[PDB]
């Protein structure tokens, strides 16, 4: 019915050009689901200029 | 002395005292946790010297 | 720089099972969301599910009716598998009677506004004898994934209705789902692929409504994804109580007689923290408290070692 | 500190033996009801919170 | 020295979890270590849990 929305979440950064990202609480099987469709589109869809 | 199964019983509430009978006993049917009294019983003590 | 989706022909197939298509999807995305979405749709979707029923001369699972072959355990069993739905309710509690060498159905319940008995075949059990007869206050909750009947016994608060056994409650509507992304060719543009999500139901959910509240989720979700304000809570909780933490505790807690129990219901006293500032001089004035009315109330408060009548300068803080 | 002392008298409280109301009267000059008004108020005193919250938590 | 004897009858209904000892006919023993969500199981292209 009503859903659960993350609290806390440090994003760690080495460099300017590297990041550690933590990101809790999520509801029960969310971080894979989300975790893996957004490493999907930051892999492949992404749009650049090479 | 003898040793009573009465329904009463030192430093007790009725939060305990609900789940049994006037005789000390647990009602059938009642579901039960840990901690909880099957039956109620007390042991002769006297004269204590707190 | 981008296109979107959108749904097509959702093509039920019967009312336990349909085949729903999304077909404006580019490159890949046809397993993006794919995936994505049986994970949201296998998971978050809510259900109406059995929760508790008393059935009429049985006190717990582990017994026998007389007169019906199932047992009481088994008969919880067959609930928990009773299909449902309901629309404005948030917890009915329909009926259950007949008698007569006759296998009771789903069916044999009675109606309410909001009930639909998705399937009145389901069988719940069998009577034996003639004049064999049963009664039972089935209800119906509803809620998200998998509420065990273990978990429920935590707010307790007196469930002593013995008579009451909860089931297990396995409130969903999805069985299995299962999408492929084969390739469409919409008329002009390279190559976008097409997905059929194929899905398996109790009956009680409607695709449609369904893969919708599962983008619903899949969104509000992302919502804080985008932004990311490495946002914290204030913390540093007070360790001062000013007053004994006992008058923060209802009146129940006295374990004391009824017509004194209603009394302080009545008079507006739930918490002891007004009981106890609240002097004889206020309570013969006070609706139906005598003699033997209120020497009930000096004896609970001499025992757990407080008093009637006294202040705090101060009641109560502060949160 | 007189209350101390007539309750820690009252009792077995760090001393031998406790001790007779009147014991107590006589060891003070000012006698009698007094005393065990003293104590009352005392208990009376120990009995609502600032101090009633700690010593209660021994009882179960 | 026994005047009276109540024996109280429980039924516990227990479920499963990580600990319980496993085997299948053939000496396979096995100690289930996690349970998971029907969301991580492998399925096949039926969709079909395992």
């Amino acid at each position: 019915t009503e859903f659960l929305k993350p609290r806390l979440v440090d994003i760690e950064q080495v460099s300017s050009t590297h990041a550690k990202v933590t990101l809790e609480p999520l509801e029960r099987g969310f971080g894979h689901t989300l975790g893996n469709a957004l490493r999907r589109i930051l892999l492949s869809s992404m749009p650049g200029c090479a | 002395g003898p040793e009573e199964i009465t329904a009463d019983i030192p430093n007790v509430g009725e939060a305990a005292l609900s789940k049994l009978d006037e005789s000390g006993i647990v009602y059938i049917g009642a579901e039960v946790t840990g901690g909880d009294i099957l039956v109620g019983k007390v042991t002769p003590k006297g004269e204590t010297q707190l | 720089e981008f296109l979107k989706p959108r749904l097509v022909d959702i093509e039920q197939v019967s009312s336990t099972h349909a085949k729903v298509t999304l077909e404006p999807l580019e490159r890949g995305f046809g397993h993006t969301l794919g995936n994505a979405l049986r994970r949201i749709l296998l998971s978050s979707m809510p259900g109406c599910a059995v929760t508790e029923v008393e059935i009429d001369g049985v006190l717990h699972e582990y017994s026998t009716k007389e007169g019906v072959q199932e047992d009481i355990l088994e008969i919880l069993l067959n609930l928990k598998g009773l299909a449902v739905r309901v629309q404005g309710k948030d917890e009915v509690i329909l009926t259950l009677n007949k008698s007569g060498i006759g296998p009771v159905t789903a069916a044999d319940i009675t109606h309410d506004g909001d009930v639909e008995i998705v399937k009145p075949q389901h069988v719940i059990c069998h009577l034996t004898d003639e004049n064999a007869s049963i009664s039972m206050r089935i209800k119906v909750q509803r809620g998200r994934g998998y509420v065990p009947a273990s978990t429920r016994i935590h707010s307790e608060e007196d469930e002593r209705p013995i008579g009451r056994l909860l089931v297990d409650a396995c409130y969903s509507p999805v069985e299995r789902i299962a999408y492929n992304v084969e390739a469409a060719r919409v008329e002009q543009r390279t190559d976008l692929d097409k997905l059929v999500i194929e899905m398996e139901t109790n009956g009680t959910i409607d695709p449609e409504e369904a893969i919708r509240r599962a983008a619903t989720i899949l969104a509000e979700q992302l919502e804080a994804f985008v932004d990311l304000r490495d946002v914290r809570q204030p913390e540093v909780k007070e360790e001062k109580p000013e007053f004994d933490p006992i008058l923060l505790r209802p009146v129940d807690d006295l374990e004391l007689t009824v017509r004194s129990a209603n009394c302080l219901k009545a008079e507006a006293i739930h918490y002891i923290g007004d009981l106890v500032q609240r002097t004889e001089v206020e309570l013969l004035k006070t609706p139906n408290l005598g003699k033997k009315s209120l020497t009930e109330i000096k004896d609970v408060l001499a025992s757990r070692g407080l008093s009637l009548g006294m202040r705090l300068e101060n009641w109560p803080p502060a949160s | 500190a007189r209350e101390a002392k007539v309750l820690r008298m009252r009792f077995g409280i760090d001393m031998n033996t406790d001790y007779t109301l009147e014991e107590v009267g006589k060891q003070f000059d000012v006698t009698r009801e007094r005393i065990r008004q003293i104590e009352a108020k005392a208990l009376r005193k120990l009995r609502h919170p600032s101090r009633s919250e700690v010593l209660r938590s021994f009882l179960d | 020295g026994v005047l009276k004897i109540v024996k109280v009858y429980l039924a516990v209904k227990r479920r499963i979890q990580p600990g319980d000892k496993m085997a299948g006919r053939h000496g396979n023993k096995g100690v289930i270590s996690k349970i998971n969500p029907i969301e991580d199981m492998p399925y096949d292209e039926n969709g079909t849990p395992v």
